[PDB]
């Protein structure tokens, strides 16, 4: 039993840092957005210029739900809040010993962009930089965009340690 | 009034029809006389838990735990009063710059804070093991006496203000309710006081974590019914400072026209 | 035993306001009940017509032990004090002539729960002064699983049951029950209670002192502006 | 508890139009309907034919967890009362005197979709003032998922069933259920929409003051050219 | 923290040997559920006493045993405070594991005698 659990407790490090992995090219993402919104918050670019921008913010916040889409561990979709906290449809538990009692709770949140605020959830409209105004708001909000995503990393970095632990032991 | 100065929650010691009851069943049980015996079933023992001698006794034990941490409380402030006397009284022969005295005296603040917040949680344990001895009584008629009212309400009152303290204001909701459904104390403005700044805590939580409408709204309700029931119970209705908590409250609540 | 005197000098608690109880300990003043079995609290703290002095202590079982929040115990020692005599008419306690004690009344109280054993033991002195020698009113009721009835006397052929008086019990050599009571019970709970007695009302003169201090300390602090 | 007494002076609520209304909160006047059962929303609020209140407070299941928005059912707990005789001739309601009450109708409704669970109560008290004590002509009307229907009196086989009176239930120690209803809902009840009336009135007369001040501030306009 | 504190609860409810729990307090000193005894003899008498404390996180002081709310490391003013608690968890971590060999090796020259 001890030998055969610790053997799960591999293959749940093996969900965490994979979990992991995905939550690391959507912050890069977001770093991208925030510098931008940077350049197109002043004044010397015109409305054309700053469709340009728009541009590539157009593919930036598409490629940030194509990750939270296709995220995968073991044909189960992990970031689409399917195993959040509030609002669950599945709970993920790990079985990590050779007793019947002994079975931890892994909470993996929501990773759209409608759950960091880049998205309205209702209106289905996404932050733009076609205005020169709208830009000084947008550094704002990809701020607490990327305080949710080191968040979730403190999380999930959080358990693997306790993982990492609970193997050796 | 003093319900306290009893120094019980009834005390328990006639009728010849039950003295007649009295002296067989004790015959019954003293040829039965077995001190180590243990019954392997708890059933029948539990019946002692609706007994008047083990009510007097848990009230004891929480009164202990209250009377005891009161003293923890009632010692701090000798302490610091003591504390920044003695500060003031010893001599500072190496002063002689001004921001000497702002570095030390920001020194005795920290000294203090920790003086204070020590003897809070150590004060704190003493309430809450007051709670768990009254709500573990199981005598409904015992429960509406006036001492055990008074000794729940003094438990409940000393253990939201020393958590209050902690800045655990979200754990004091469930005790500052319980407090408001015995005897009076509805009545009176304290209560109603943290309520509103409690109510107000869990409303910001929920707004600055984004969540949903429908806590937010039972959050401000809440806040805005006993921030106003404080107002009244204190100044009076139609006070000018009622008047104006009733168009802040309009503002902040909604309306429809 | 020169203990009686000492306690005829807590008369001052019947006008004291007290509200610094020691740890473990009630008191209160209240009027002698039908025949002076027990005592009650007067709706008045502070009325003269007070003639009672109910000094309670607490304990537990299982302290020792450590499983006293385990629910597995229950006692508690008190005494009551009964005077004649209305008090004067004077409202400071601070002065106040010592009063004789009417009678003295000793409630040993303890109660297990998990051996269902429960004793109840009462002393009653009524001569407290006067008489060093005052054994034969002394009544020692001794009662154990409600056996026997409250107030019920003790027979020559089933001694040791019921409320006797000290006079009956033998002093033999073999078997000096009344100089092995007075050293291992009486004489200690004597000193216990009136050491205690006193605490309560230094207490509070105390807490008199720290509202003086209060009262002059923010005299003197308005003299920085 | 006096509380009905303070009920009566909401008769100032019928010559006031009603602008301001909190949240979910719903408020009309009209006259009884056959029986004097209900009230009858009149076609015009404001003329003296109308001697009843009716007001309304709807809630939604779920909205203790977050999930309002998910139609898990209906609630909604509305209050009324009931007036004899006719309005003051005078239009203005600022200076209304208090009324008697004819009868005091409390519903409560509560309708769960998914548990398939719904719970109807009314509450009626055909003598509001007149005695403190009027427990016997106080009606209670329970019906759980439409048993029984409505109308039907209480039959001795099943107590607490149907349209009965408060008088029908015990006030004993063991199930002080008469006493306990007075305490827990009886008096917060009448409480929370004493309260209610008042806030709704105040709101409305507020306005009042604030168009005569509009119109002053507008003329000030003029001080400048 | 709060997974730390949490693995070191799931440690001491979950240290069994032979279908027996060891470090949930069982065997400890002051008050023990069950007393542990070896026998290291051929004889009616010889019997010696083996103690495992109690080496949950309310006994350790990480958490409170009555609140049941444990340390706080979101405030640097109470995370220079942690310190202190943590050189009191091991120095009691180190007690036990120091009693652990000296009863350990007690046994060992029972065995070789």
């Amino acid at each position: 039993g001890l030998r055969r659990a610790e053997q799960n407790t591999e293959d749940g490090m093996s969900l965490i840092q994979t979990a992991e992995g995905y939550l690391q090219e959507t912050h890069e993402i977001v770093q991208r957005v925030r510098v931008l919104a940077v350049q197109a918050a002043n004044g010397i670019y015109s409305e054309e210029d700053r469709q340009q921008i728009q541009v590539e913010v157009s593919q930036l916040v598409d490629e940030i739900d194509r990750i939270a889409s296709q995220a995968e561990f073991n044909k189960m979709k992990l970031l689409t809040g399917a195993f959040a906290r509030l609002n669950p449809t599945a709970s993920m538990w790990f079985h990590i010993g050779a007793n019947m009692h002994q079975r931890e709770r892994v909470y993996i949140e929501t990773m759209n962009t409608a759950a960091l605020g880049l998205r309205n959830p209702t209106v289905l409209t996404f932050i733009s930089l076609s205005t020169a105004g709208k830009a000084n708001s947008v550094i704002g909000l990809c701020d607490d965009a990327l305080r949710v995503i080191s968040k979730q990393r403190a999380d999930l970095g959080a358990y693997y340690n306790r993982m990492e632990h609970a193997a050796k032991g | 009034v003093d319900e306290l100065l009893k120094g019980e929650l009834v005390p328990e010691n006639l009728t010849e029809d039950q003295k007649k009851k009295k002296k067989e069943i004790m015959e019954q049980e003293s040829l039965w006389k077995n001190p180590d015996f243990k019954g392997y079933n708890k059933t029948f023992q539990e019946l002692h838990q609706l007994s008047k001698t083990f009510a007097n006794n848990q009230f004891r034990l929480a009164l202990s735990n209250y009377q005891s941490g009161v003293n923890t409380i009632m010692k701090n402030r000798d302490w610091v009063e003591q504390y920044r006397k003695e500060e003031a009284e010893k001599k500072r022969l190496d002063e002689k710059w001004y921001w000497q005295k702002v570095d030390r005296k920001a020194r005795e603040e920290r000294v203090v804070y920790r003086e204070k917040m020590k003897a809070k949680q150590d004060a704190l344990n003493y309430f809450s093991k007051a709670i768990n001895h009254l709500d573990e009584i199981k005598n409904p008629d015992l429960r509406e006496r006036p001492e055990f009212k008074r000794l729940l309400s003094d438990v409940y009152r000393s253990w939201i203000m020393a958590e209050y303290d902690l800045q655990n204001l979200p754990q004091t909701i469930p005790i500052l309710e319980l407090y408001i459904e015995i005897d009076d104390n509805e009545k009176e403005y304290p209560a109603h006081k943290y309520l509103a700044s409690a109510y107000s805590f869990e409303e910001n939580m929920i707004k600055k974590t984004k969540g949903p409408d429908d806590m937010l709204f039972k959050y401000r309700y809440k806040k805005n019914v006993h921030l106003l029931r404080a107002t009244e119970l204190k100044y009076g209705k139609d006070s000018p400072e009622y008047k104006h908590i009733v168009n802040v409250i309009n503002r902040d609540e909604v309306i429809s026209v | 035993s020169e203990v009686n005197k000492r306690l005829r000098l807590h008369t001052v608690l019947f006008k004291m306001k007290v509200r610094t109880l020691p740890h473990k300990t009630v008191l209160y003043k209240g009027k002698p009940s039908a025949d002076g079995e027990r005592c009650e609290a007067a709706d008045k703290q502070e009325a003269q017509d007070n003639t009672c002095l109910h000094l309670e202590v607490f304990d537990f079982v299982g302290s020792e032990d450590g499983k006293s929040s385990k629910n597995l115990g229950a006692k508690f020692k008190k005494m009551e004090l009964f005077f004649e005599g209305s008090n004067n008419a004077d409202p400071d306690p601070r002065k106040e002539q010592p009063r004789n004690l009417t009678k003295i009344r000793t409630y040993i109280y303890q109660n297990n729960f998990l051996l269902e054993d429960k004793v109840i033991s009462v002393i009653a002195d009524v001569a407290p002064n006067g008489e060093p020698a005052h054994n034969d009113k002394i009544e020692l009721f001794y009662q154990h699983d409600d056996y026997p009835v409250w107030g019920t006397p003790e027979t020559p052929s089933e001694k040791g049951v019921g409320k006797y008086i000290l006079s009956n019990v033998e002093n033999t050599k073999s078997n000096p029950i009344r100089n092995n009571f007075k050293k291992q019970f009486y004489f200690k709970n004597l000193d216990y209670f009136d050491k205690l007695f006193t605490k309560i009302f230094d207490y509070n003169d105390r807490d008199s002192n720290k509202h003086y201090k209060k009262n002059v300390e923010a005299l003197k602090g308005s003299l920085k502006y």
